[PDB]
C-alpha cells in the first residue's frame, strides 16, 4: 500500500519481504524508486516476522520435527546477518548480531562440549532476549 | 573439372558415350576453347558422385579428359534452338526450374544472361522500393 | 471565405470491421521485415502501423498496439458502428460455440 | 478485505508495536501451540 | 589565391583523401530540418521498429546482378583475340 | 494507472481463494506476459471481445506443431484471469470423443489450470484430478519448450503434482 501510494507499481515485494524491481531502471527510475532506510528496515523486521512465523509454520505443518525447529529458530537468530539485511539499512544492529554470534558460540561450547560438532543446537532464548531488547529501542524510531 | 564430369555423365549416362564437351576459357581480352573428350570410366565417376565429393575428384585427376579435335571457321554458319518459354537462365526463378523436366523448343535469337526476361524479380523489387 | 469563416467558428465498412477486430491478420504489418522505403500524428504519416479508426499512424509496434488496447481507441472504434466489444456462460456458450470451435476447426483442417 | 485510507491511518501508523508483542509471544521449542490474546483492527 | 601562387600556397596544402572523407564524418547533417522498417529487441522484449538517420551503406560491390550485367556489355571484345594450344 | 489515491497493478479482479485472482503468478513472469507481444496481440478484451472463455479456447485451439508447451504461459494466464467454472472445466475435458486433435495440447492447459486454481465442489475437483491420473495413464506423448524437450503425460502430470515448481511458476500443495 505504501509502495503503490509512493505513486511506483515496479518495485516488487516477495511475501519473503525481499523487495526487487519489475524490469530495469533508468538512470530518472533509481532515484524516484530510492526510499528511506525507515521504510527498509521496517521491511527486514516483517522478514523476521515472516521467518520465524514461516518455521512455526512449518512445525504445524507436518514437515519437520520439533528438533529440527529449534535449531530453525536458533539458525534464524544467530544468522540474522547473512540471512537478513537489517545491518545495512542501521549499523547499530551490529551490536546486536555481534552480541548474538558471542551468546552463540558460549551455547555451542556448553552444548557440543562432550557430544561433537555441528547443526542441532537449541536453546535460543538469549539471542531471542537480545532481539527484543533491540526492538523495545527501535520501535518508537519506526513509529515516528 | 568435378562439377563439368558429374554433370556431363549425368547428361549421357546410358544415352551417348563418345560425346564430347567444349570448355570456353573466358578471361577479358581473349577467349580460349578447351575441347574434351570422356571414357567410360568417368561416367561410373559421375554416377557414384555427385553432390560435393571434392576428394574422389582429386583422386580422379586430369584422368579421363582426352583433348578432343575442335576448329574455329568463318567458312559455314550456324543456328541457335532455345525453349518455348524463352527464359533459358532460371537463376533468379528458383521454383519454375526442373532438373528432369519437359520443355518445349523453339528456334529464335538467344538472350542476355542478365535481360529484362531473366530478371523479372527485379522489377517487382525495383518497383515495390518506393511500393504502392 | 464565408464557408471557411463559418468552419472556423457500408459493406466494405464491415469488411474493414472484419480486419480490425481479427488480429492475427492484424498483427502482421512487418511482411516488408527489413526494407529501405523512401517517402503530430494525425491523418497518417504514410508509414508506419495504420490505425484508420483514429487516423493516425505509430512508428512502433507496442504503440500501435498499447493504442488499440486504450479505451479512446475502443471508444472511437464502436463509435464507428456499435458496441461489440463489450459484449453469464449459461452452458450453451462452451455447448453450442466450443462444438462450432470443433466444427470450424475440422472445417478449417 | 484480501482483495479506506482514513481508518489505515493509525493502523499503518503503529506496525511494529504489532512485530514487539508478537516476536515477544513466540511458542516455547516445549510448547505446542499458543492461544493469545489478539487486538485487530 | 594570386598571392599564394606566386609564392606559396602555403606550401600548396591540399587536405589529403583521408582528411576528406573524415570532414565528411565530422560535418554534421548540415540541415537538420527514407524511413526503413526494422524488428528490434526492447528489454525482454521483441519489437518491430522503424528507423531513421543513416542505415544505408550497402556494399554489393561485385556481387549481383548490376556489376556482371554491366560487364557483359564488354564481351563482344573477347573474340578479338583467339587462340588455343 | 488509476490517479486517486491507490495504484492497482494490473488487474487484480475477483475472486480464487479470497484476495485475488492474479496473485496465483508471480509479478516478474505476469508482467514479462503483460509485456510480452502474443498478449497484447491474440488476448484479452480488444481479441476477445471482453472476457470470454469460449474464445478464449478460439485462441488456444487457433495455436508438426508450432506452438510448443511463452504461449502456454501466456494462454494459462488468461484462464487464470477469467477462472471460468468448474463445470465448464467438467464439460471441455470430458467431452468431444469423436475427434482426436480437439484435446492435443489442451490436456496439459486444463491440468495446470486447475493445479493453480485450488488445493482440498471440493468432490468434483478430486475427480477431475483422478481423471487427469487417468488420462496420466493414457500414455500421451508431447514436446515442449522454454532448450527443448519433449515428455511424457505421464512424466509432467506425476512429477507436475509431485514438483513444487513448473516451467518457473510455483505450485502448492493439494
Ligand atoms: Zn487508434
Amino acid at each position: 500500500l505504501l509502495i503503490h501510494r509512493k505513486g511506483l507499481t515496479y518495485l516488487h515485494l516477495d511475501y519473503n519481504f525481499n523487495l526487487k524491481p519489475t524490469k530495469t531502471l533508468t538512470t530518472k527510475e533509481r532515484k524516484k524508486s530510492r526510499l528511506g532506510n525507515s521504510f527498509h528496515l521496517m521491511r527486514e523486521l516483517l522478514k523476521m516476522m515472516k521467518l520465524i512465523v514461516d518455521t512455526h509454520v512449518q512445525f504445524r505443518l507436518g514437515n519437520v520435527d520439533a528438533f529440527q525447529l529449534a535449531d530453525g529458530i536458533h539458525y534464524i537468530l544467530n544468522h540474522i546477518g547473512q540471512l537478513t539485511g537489517i545491518y545495512r539499512y542501521k549499523y547499530k544492529v551490529m551490536h546486536q548480531i555481534r552480541a548474538c554470534k558471542d551468546l552463540k558460540h558460549i551455547i555451542y561450547y556448553k552444548f557440543n562440549k562432550n557430544l561433537g560438532k555441528g547443526p542441532g543446537c537449541g536453546f535460543w532464548q538469549p539471542a531471542w532476549r537480545v532481539w527484543l531488547n533491540f526492538l523495545r529501542g527501535t520501535i518508537p524510531l519506526l513509529e515516528r | 573439372a568435378a562439377s563439368e564430369v558429374a554433370t556431363h555423365s549425368k547428361l549421357f549416362a546410358d544415352k551417348k558415350r563418345d560425346c564430347i564437351d567444349i570448355s570456353i576459357f573466358s578471361t577479358p581480352g581473349s577467349v580460349s576453347l578447351s575441347a574434351y573428350n570422356l571414357t567410360d570410366e568417368g561416367y561410373q565417376w559421375g554416377e557414384e558422385n555427385k553432390d560435393i565429393m571434392n576428394v574422389l575428384s582429386e583422386g580422379f585427376e586430369p584422368t579421363f579428359s582426352t583433348h578432343a579435335q575442335l576448329l574455329l571457321s568463318d567458312r559455314i554458319t550456324g543456328n541457335f534452338i532455345i525453349p518455348s518459354g524463352n527464359v533459358w537462365n532460371y537463376t533468379f526463378m528458383g521454383t519454375a526450374f526442373n532438373q528432369e523436366g519437359d520443355y518445349n523448343f523453339k528456334y529464335g535469337i538467344p538472350l542476355e544472361f542478365y535481360n529484362e526476361m531473366h530478371r523479372p524479380v527485379h522489377f517487382l523489387q525495383f518497383s515495390e522500393l518506393a511500393g504502392d | 471565405r464565408e464557408e471557411y469563416a463559418e468552419q472556423a467558428r457500408p459493406i466494405e465498412l464491415q469488411a474493414l470491421k472484419s480486419k480490425y477486430t481479427n488480429y492475427d491478420h492484424l498483427i502482421k504489418g512487418s511482411l516488408k521485415d527489413l526494407n529501405k522505403r523512401k517517402l503530430s500524428f494525425k491523418r497518417g504519416k504514410k508509414f508506419g502501423f495504420y490505425c484508420d479508426i483514429c487516423n493516425l499512424t505509430f512508428k512502433d509496434t507496442l504503440q500501435y498496439i498499447d493504442h488499440l488496447n486504450h479505451k479512446v481507441h475502443a471508444i472511437k472504434f464502436e463509435n464507428l458502428f456499435d458496441e461489440p466489444l463489450i459484449i453469464d456462460v449459461p452452458q450453451e456458450e462452451f455447448e453450442l460455440c466450443y462444438h462450432n470451435l470443433i466444427k470450424d476447426f475440422v472445417e478449417v483442417r | 478485505h484480501s482483495d479506506d485510507k482514513k481508518a489505515f491511518l493509525g493502523a499503518l501508523k503503529y506496525l511494529p508495536h504489532a512485530i514487539l508483542k508478537l516476536l515477544e509471544n513466540m511458542p516455547h521449542p516445549w510448547e505446542q501451540a499458543k492461544e493469545v490474546k489478539v487486538l485487530y483492527h | 589565391t594570386e598571392i599564394k601562387d606566386i609564392i606559396l600556397g602555403q606550401n600548396i596544402k591540399a587536405p589529403s583523401v583521408k582528411r576528406q572523407k573524415m570532414a565528411e564524418l565530422e560535418a554534421a547533417r548540415s540541415e537538420k530540418q527514407m524511413k526503413t522498417k526494422t524488428i528490434n529487441a526492447q528489454g525482454e522484449e521483441i519489437v518491430v521498429v522503424a528507423s531513421a538517420d543513416y542505415e544505408s551503406q550497402t556494399f554489393s560491390s561485385k556481387n549481383e546482378w548490376r556489376k556482371s550485367a554491366i560487364a557483359n556489355t564488354l564481351l563482344y571484345l573477347r573474340l578479338k583475340n583467339i587462340y588455343v594450344s | 494507472a488509476v490517479n486517486e489515491f491507490q495504484v492497482e497493478s494490473n488487474i487484480s479482479p475477483k475472486q480464487l481463494n479470497n484476495q485475488s485472482v492474479s496473485l496465483v503468478i508471480p509479478r516478474l513472469t505476469r508482467d514479462k506476459i503483460h509485456n510480452s507481444m502474443y498478449y497484447k496481440v491474440n488476448l484479452s478484451n480488444e481479441s476477445l471481445r471482453g472476457n470470454t472463455m469460449v474464445e478464449l479456447l478460439k485462441v488456444m485451439i487457433g495455436a508438426h506443431l508450432h506452438m510448443m508447451v511463452i504461449e502456454f504461459k501466456c494462454i494459462l494466464m488468461k484462464l487464470i484471469e477469467i477462472r471460468p467454472n468448474f463445470q465448464q472445466l467438467n464439460f471441455l475435458l470430458n467431452v468431444k470423443n469423436e475427434n482426436g486433435f480437439d484435446s492435443k495440447y489442451i490436456i496439459a492447459l486444463l491440468l495446470v489450470y486447475a493445479r493453480l486454481q485450488y488445493y482440498y465442489e471440493n468432490d468434483l475437483i478430486k475427480l477431475f484430478k483422478v481423471q487427469l491420473y487417468k488420462y496420466s495413464q493414457h500414455y500421451f506423448k508431447l514436446k515442449s519448450f522454454p532448450e527443448l524437450c519433449i515428455i511424457h503425460i505421464d512424466e509432467l502430470v506425476d512429477w507436475l503434482a509431485t514438483q513444487d515448481h513448473i516451467w518457473g511458476i510455483p505450485l502448492g500443495k493439494c
